[PDB]
DNA sequence: GGGGGGGGGGGGGGGGGGGGGTTTGGGGGGGGGG
DNA sequence: CCCCCCCCCCACCCCCCCCCCCCCCCCCCCCCC
């Protein structure tokens, strides 16, 4: 039986992906952005596509976006089928890693720009299997590990091969041998070279500091990153995620090779459990992550800028008394104190870091101290730099420690 | 000649129970409750003659919300439903199933009787809950016994802590490994009724169905540790505690430190000797399975807003039991109003220090203000650690000041506090956040507290022949953090001492004053009044600061004047700052800055 | 696994007859119906659940029988020797002889009455050719033996370290301080299971710290129809009893020089629960018993407790005497100058 | 998207149906219904919805039976309309749909009768030796193109 | 032309075998004494 | 005010389960009435 709903969702998504038309601040030479993005993926030989949720929302009365929001976990395989057909239509080179056999390429559909962000405290189990966006601060990030995505095995008593074994939350092995001349059930060796793995990384988040209702203990949630999204997040970073809210069973209680079952209530009667009863965690399976809280050559920096930004830089170097305008642009909330503003500019620009023939480094950074009465604008200078400068931090002399300063 | 639906073990007809409840869910008048209980003299037609639970169901339908709260005593007022109260208390699961289904049935009945355009599909989709409450006497946690084990009970207690939300499977989802056909199974008493063979007769393979975990459907569950209160214990021995299970949107209805009532069925379950076995321990675990919880307008506000004495009227109300000291009470009233905020840093706080002798009533004023404010804290500064006051160490937990985020922090004995702790309060008064950096812990911990310090001259008395700085012994720029600083002194004067003694001794004679209206008025002002500054305020702000600067002053006084003028402009719901607001802010500062 | 067997100097048929004779005959005649039958009428009215047996009553009955020239076989020794079994004998005698209620009860309001009435109706439908229950299910009261007065081993208060293994099975009395008390929890006397596929309930009595739940419907209603119906536990119909544990320790004064103070678990059941609290110094009668851990765990099943520890008219006796403030102040610590 | 909305409404009907067949409260909340039959005997079920709807109670009692009647079972040819599941469909891309329908159109408009005459005038002979596969594929060819032309001619008077 | 009896397949039950089930040191935070 | 202390935190039997074997039941085919 084939799900006609899923097939029709696949058709609608496929049509959207190949012809969703828009362009801006130009004539109506519509970019057909996601077909062009498949071409961009082909040029850079990527393995993921980024989709704006609102673009689906406007498309075809929004029914597709409603469906993919509500019941994402049913419809994701159908979406990947549609994507695979579109990539065959416009970029068939991408269907393999691209004679020695190039494996089939996997595709990640990274949604972004969702209508709203739910808090960790808004996790509620009817939203299981639905696409959401979530936020919190990352407390730790796992080692990046290979998750067994699709598996291939060879039978112990005959060297036939089973392949494309879909994996549950347990490491899953075949139940029957494909060879009718063979008798086997459950005795296998994994063919590593044929099997398929995904880069995998669990990261744990906790409720945002300003959003905890009275400064109490925050609530926590486990988040899973896979593929190109792994290792983008960092501890202490404040991030927005989007992906699927999912249940995760106690895989030990479900029964796992080489491991005993683990020894409030779960659920029983299910054959795999026998006498046992199964419990579930809640986790977020993330497809896209971003934070909400250097170049050493001119060309490698400048080739990232837009033409109008290039014009801004050209106007800046053309305006040869720019040096004064920069100082007056420093700390705009603070009146006067031109000498401090000048020094702050020179600190942010820094000197040049140097290495000597004997290996001795000579310092590039500029260290400044601003001395004054506590009523003065002094702390607003610090909060300006902390609010403005990339890779900057703020702490107090009292209520900090030598450990928390250098390293613990 | 027909089958009968019976509540098992009871001989109660479910159909008769259903009709007996339906005929109360409609046609009940709230006057009948006043016939049942006390206050029968206060029957009033325009509030008691409504079909009260149809009034509820119609408002509930317009809001589209699943819950009907039901005081259990109302069942005893209506003649056809008196027995059903006892049936509820003794067999709550079945009667509550009946009541839930009847609420849903009545929602349908109302839209089809009115033949309304509201979606039948919405009502059919929606689950409906009754939440019965006020069951009876709140018998003690220590007193529960085996007779209660299936009854509805009601407990008063203190929440120690709660779990995160726990997913509970309500429907399993089974997919065929052979033919990919799917079927759904409702979980029965925690057991998955797994299909042994595939449903489709054209496939019918045995053991071919497998559970697709994330296509199953899940309810929400949460477990909370509820303690016997230390008030009710026989004090020589520990309080007890009980686990309670709370479900669906009742999850997170309460938090640690909440004193609550919980109404629910008492329950018991066995627990396994080893999870690898069916073997059970003889003595059951017990828990309460809750169905209701409880803790522990503008027309009136507009009427007061027009009064001419309103400044003094609100000022007297903060502490009419204490001597009238109305400059202190007016300054505190502005601290309760607060200023406004701008995100480009500054904050709309106000900060006050009560100096004066230790032999005066300022501590009692602080006590009343701590009661008045919505989310304040009270402590004292002698021996107060820079980390204990603020945040302490694994995890970092918030201290008193951080717990007072968004409210008044009262601190007594402030003059005795060490310079280290004052150095932490510097960035509270300057930035209203704590810029921590310790081993493993780096954070800017936001704590937006309007400090109300209470402080003393060094030694037993204030010296009237010296300024406040020379007396208090805290340095001048620390005093310049605060907006207002006051002297309240015990000096002998038979006029003031007679009138104070009269004012105090009048308390024993009598049988806006009340704090409930004061804190409501302050709250509504905070929700509604956010004054912008007019040029008539700007001119006096610039002028008055330049005056006291060549009296010798700092812009922190000017910023204080701005925040106070905005606070003053929250009176009379004025919502615009003008000259008079600046004049009073400046004038009260002239009372302070003289030093 | 075959077992050997031996003859012993006792007969529970003879002693069951003796126990019911005592129950239907005795009263406290030195104080001049039977005490126990009257008390069982109070039980039948549901006005009482704590059935207390005095060993002194048994002794007086034995002396009355011996005075009337017949040997009573010293039931006091038997209950002091193998107390646990005689709880079963006494309860069976009561269940065989308790009179019907006098006070009205609204009898149908008890689920056990409805469910056992339904089982009786079903059994009559069968009995037209077309025990009813385990007795602990129906038994509402709680039975306890109360020790002998000074006048014998049950009377002597033993310190905890004097409780040696040879006392196991005897109705001893212990003395000490309660160092800890458990919160009350219920324990199953009889589990009631519904049967999904026939509605005929079935019962398991529990007689250990653990049990294994039933699965298949053993009733003839299912078994004769070879219908392998499934069983589900009901807390409504299962009889629970209140359970509580307390740890007793010997008194600090009794500890021999250098020894650690020795302690024991007391288990208490039924209405006798929450008669003890920590810091209590107390004498407790109970059956000293083993439990499954050859070394057995051990505990004391409590049976009887002895704790060691108008006005508004009477105040007038001091008021009428006068100058009461000055005198009461002078009564505060009169040994202090 | 319009047809997808139609499909989703259709399965939303099944959602409201199973929701009617679902408890308003958690699985451990279950009380006990007793069905007393028209005779003086009683059954027991835990369904909270069934507790207020005897239809569900009766059918749930029947669902609970462990017993089933055992059912008895029931190659050199390919899969086809002869043995596929009855709802199976090829989801064409519209370009391939046009190309295929126009190809078989032009075949019918040219090659059908001549080809069918040639091969049927073969199959007049050698029927005794016609292999089973060859028989079934000939019959399916006949049926498929006859059915197609009837349908196209119902749609087009031009056909 | 329908029903009984013989023969073969498929499923379920029952038995048997097997495996599982606190001290010591170090760093950092926090508080007290010279 | 500074340094040292000290406190915290952390690293053999019985049950469930699975595999194997044997019997019984149910369907199909052939013969008899
Ligand atoms: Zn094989
Ligand atoms: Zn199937
Ligand atoms: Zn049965």
């Amino acid at each position: 039986v084939d799900d006609v709903t899923g097939e029709k969702v696949r058709e609608a998504f496929e049509q959207f992906l190949e012809d969703f038309s828009v362009q801006s601040t130009d004539t109506g030479e519509v970019e057909k952005v996601y077909r062009a993005q498949i071409e961009f993926m082909k040029i850079y030989d990527l393995n993921t596509i980024y989709i704006d949720y609102q673009h689906l929302s406007m498309r075809e009365n929004g029914a597709l976006a409603m469906a993919i929001s509500e019941q994402y976990y049913r419809f994701l395989p159908f979406l990947q089928k549609g994507l695979r057909r579109v990539v065959r239509k416009y970029a068939p080179e991408l269907l393999n890693t691209s004679s020695p056999e190039q494996t089939e390429r996997v595709f990640q559909i990274s949604f972004f720009n969702l209508p709203t962000v739910h808090r960790i405290r808004d996790i509620r189990s009817e939203k299981i299997g639905s696409l959401l966006s979530i936020s919190g601060t990352v407390t730790r990030t796992s080692e990046v590990r290979p998750e067994l995505y699709k598996a291939s095995f060879t039978c112990d008593m005959c060297r036939a091969i089973v392949d494309n074994v879909e994996q549950s939350f347990k490491y899953t092995e075949p139940t029957f041998c494909p060879n009718p001349s063979c008798e086997n059930r459950a005795f296998w060796t994994l063919n590593v070279t044929r099997s398929r793995f995904l880069d995998w990384q669990k990261v744990r988040i906790q409720e945002n500091a300003n959003e905890i209702p009275t400064g109490s203990m925050p609530r926590t949630l486990d988040v899973i990153l896979r593929g190109d999204s792994v290792e983008r997040a960092k501890p202490g970073d404040r991030c927005k995620f989007t992906g699927v809210e999912i249940v995760v069973p106690d895989v030990t209680q479900l029964g796992l090779p080489g491991v005993k079952p683990s020894s409030n209530s779960g659920v029983t009667g299910l054959r795999s459990l026998g006498v046992r009863d199964l419990t579930y965690k809640i986790s977020f399976l993330a497809c896209h992550v971003i934070s909400i809280g250097n170049e050493r050559d001119q060309e490698v920096f400048l080739n990232s800028l837009s033409s109008d930004e290039i014009n801004e830089l050209k106007e800046m170097v053309k305006d040869e008394h720019i040096y004064d305008k920069l100082v007056r642009s420093i700390a705009p909330a603070v009146f006067g104190h031109e000498a401090v503003k000048k020094g702050i500019l020179l600190q942010m620009l820094g000197g040049v870091h140097k290495s000597t023939v004997e290996g001795i480094k000579l310092r590039g950074d500029i260290n400044i101290c601003v001395v004054g009465d506590p009523s003065t604008s002094k702390s607003q200078f610090l909060k300006y730099v902390v609010g403005f400068a990339p890779r900057s931090v703020y702490t107090s002399g009292k209520a900090s420690s030598a450990a928390g300063l250098t390293a613990a | 000649s027909e089958p009968l639906r019976i509540i098992w073990g009871t001989n109660v007809s479910i159909q008769e129970c259903t009709t007996n409840f339906r005929n109360f869910l409609m046609s009940f008048k709230y006057k009948f409750r006043k016939i049942l209980d006390e206050r029968e003299e206060f029957i009033n037609n325009t509030t008691d003659e409504e079909l009260y639970y149809i009034k509820q169901l119609n408002e509930m339908r317009e809001l589209g919300t699943s819950n009907l709260n039901l005081d259990a005593r109302n069942l005893l007022a209506y003649k056809q439903t008196e027995d059903l109260y006892h049936q509820l208390l003794n067999y709550p699961q079945e009667v509550i199933s009946i009541m839930d289904q009847t609420i849903k049935d009545c929602m349908v009945s109302l839209i089809v009787d009115n033949n309304l355009d509201y979606d039948l599909d919405e009502i059919e989709t929606k689950f409906y809950k009754v939440r019965p409450y006020n069951v009876g006497s709140c018998k003690g946690m220590r007193e529960l016994n085996p007779n209660d084990i299936d009854k509805l009970i009601n407990l008063k207690g203190l929440v120690l802590r709660s779990t995160p939300v726990i997913p509970d499977m309500k429907v399993a989802f089974f997919k065929c490994n052979v033919c990919d056909h799917t079927m759904a199974v409702e979980i029965d008493r925690g057991v998955i009724q797994e299909p042994a063979r595939c449903e489709r007769i054209d496939c019918n393979e045995p053991n071919s169905m497998s559970l697709i975990h994330n296509r199953c459907s899940f309810a929400d569950k949460q477990v909370i540790k509820l303690q016997e209160t230390p008030d009710f214990v026989p004090d020589g021995q520990t309080p007890h505690s009980i686990s309670l299970c709370v479900y669906d949107e009742l999850v997170d209805s309460c938090r640690a430190g909440d004193r609550i009532e919980v109404t629910g069925t008492f329950r018991s379950i066995p627990i396994r000797a080893n999870s690898r076995q069916r073997v059970l321990k003889s003595l059951y675990k017990t828990y309460v399975d809750v169905v209701h919880v409880k803790k522990v307008d503008l027309a009136k506000i507009r009427e007061v807003a027009a009064r001419e004495d309103l400044y003094s009227l609100l000022a007297r109300s903060i502490a009419p039991s204490i001597y009238e000291l109305e400059d202190v009470k007016k300054g505190i009233l502005l601290q309760l109003f607060g200023g406004t905020n701008k995100t480009f840093r500054y904050r709309g706080d106000i900060n006050i220090l009560l100096c004066g002798d230790p032999s005066t009533s300022k501590s009692q004023i602080l006590q009343y203000v701590h009661k008045i404010t919505p989310r304040g804290v009270y402590t004292s500064g002698k021996g107060s650690s820079a980390v204990g006051l603020t945040a302490y160490i694994l995890v970092l937990e918030s201290g008193a000041l951080v717990l007072s985020d968004g409210g008044v922090c009262c601190i007594d004995e402030f003059d005795k506090m060490s310079d280290s702790t004052r150095s932490v309060l510097h960035e509270v008064m300057e930035q209203q956040t704590i810029s921590i950096a310790k081993a493993g812990i780096i954070t800017t911990l936001n704590a937006r507290s309007s400090i109300l310090a209470s402080a003393n001259p060094i030694g037993s008395r204030y010296n009237p022949n010296l300024p406040v700085t020379e007396n208090i012994d805290l340095p001048p720029p620390l005093l310049s953090r605060f907006d207002l600083v006051y002297l309240v002194l015990d000096k002998v004067d038979e006029k003031n001492d007679r009138e104070l003694a009269k004012h105090l001794t009048n308390l024993y004679l009598e049988d806006v004053l009340p704090v409930e209206f004061l804190t409501m008025y302050i709250s509504y002002a905070k929700e509604h009044i956010h004054p912008i500054i007019t040029e008539a305020a700007k001119t006096e702000l610039v002028r008055a600061y330049v005056g006291m600067r060549k009296m010798t002053a700092t812009t922190r006084q000017l910023e204080s004047m701005i925040r106070l003028a905005e606070a003053h402009a929250k009176m009379k719901l004025k919502n615009v700052v003008e000259l008079e607001d600046v004049q009073e802010a400046v004038r009260l500062i002239r009372s302070a800055i003289k030093d | 696994a075959a077992l050997p067997s031996i003859q012993l100097p006792v007969d529970y048929n003879n002693l069951f007859n003796e126990i019911t004779d005592f129950l239907v005959t005795f009263k406290q005649d030195t104080l001049s119906g039977p005490k126990y039958m009257a008390m069982l009428q109070k039980v039948a009215n549901r006005e009482l659940n704590s059935v207390i047996i005095d060993l002194d009553d048994i002794l007086q009955y034995q002396n009355e029988k011996f005075l009337q020239g017949t040997q009573a076989d010293d039931l006091v020794s038997a209950i002091q020797q193998n107390a646990n079994h005689f709880t079963e004998l006494f309860c069976r005698a009561i269940d065989n002889n308790m009179p019907l209620p006098t006070k009205e009860i609204d009898y149908k309001d008890d689920v056990l009455d409805v469910i056992l009435n339904q089982r009786r109706l079903r059994n009559e439908r069968m009995l037209s050719d077309r025990e009813l229950f385990p007795p602990n299910l129906t038994r509402r009261y709680f039975l306890y033996f109360k020790p002998l007065s000074q006048n014998a081993i049950s009377s002597k208060p033993l310190s905890v370290r004097q409780i040696k293994g040879d006392f196991l099975g005897q109705l001893i009395t212990v003395r000490g301080i309660i160092t800890r008390v458990s919160d009350v929890k219920p324990a199953v006397e009889v589990i009631a299971y519904t049967c999904d596929q026939c509605g005929y309930e079935v019962f398991q009595e529990v007689n250990s710290r653990t049990f294994t739940p039933l699965s298949e419907c053993t009733s003839e209603e299912c078994s004769q129809n070879q219908t392998k119906g499934q069983l589900f536990m009901s807390t409504r119909a299962s009889k629970f009893s209140a359970f509580q544990e307390c740890k007793i320790q010997e008194l600090s004064q009794q500890v021999p020089v250098g020894h650690i103070p020795r302690s024991l678990n007391i288990h208490v059941n039924g209405t006798l629960v929450r008669s003890l609290s920590p810091g209590d110094i107390v004498d407790v009668t109970g059956i000293f018993l083993p439990a499954p851990y050859l070394l057995t765990e051990t505990y004391l099943e409590a049976q009887f407790v002895r704790q060691h520890k108008d006005v508004e008219e009477r105040v007038m006796e001091l008021i009428t005497s006068g100058d009461v403030y000055n005198r009461l102040a002078k009564s505060i610590a009169p040994e202090i100058y | 998207g319009f047809e997808l909305s139609k499909l989703l409404q259709k399965e939303h009907q099944m959602r409201k149906n199973v929701i009617k067949h679902t408890s308003a409260r958690h699985s451990r909340f279950g009380g006990l219904l007793s069905i007393q039959t028209p005779d003086k005997t009683r059954l027991t079920v835990s369904g909270s919805q069934a507790l207020v709807d005897e239809k569900i109670a009766l059918q749930k009692l029947d669902d609970s039976k462990k017993w089933n009647k055992r059912i008895i079972k029931k190659e050199g040819l390919p899969n086809s309309l002869l043995n596929s599941q009855t709802g199976k469909a090829i989801f064409f891309t519209e370009s391939n749909g046009k190309h295929f329908k126009e190809f078989i159109n032009n075949f019918i408009d040219s090659g059908f009768n001549i080809l069918l005459h040639s091969v049927t005038n073969y199959f007049t002979t050698e029927q005794d030796r016609m292999v089973t596969l060859e028989q079934v594929e000939y019959l399916l060819f006949f049926a498929w193109f006859v059915k197609y032309q009837l349908l196209r001619s119902k749609i087009d008077n031009s056909a």
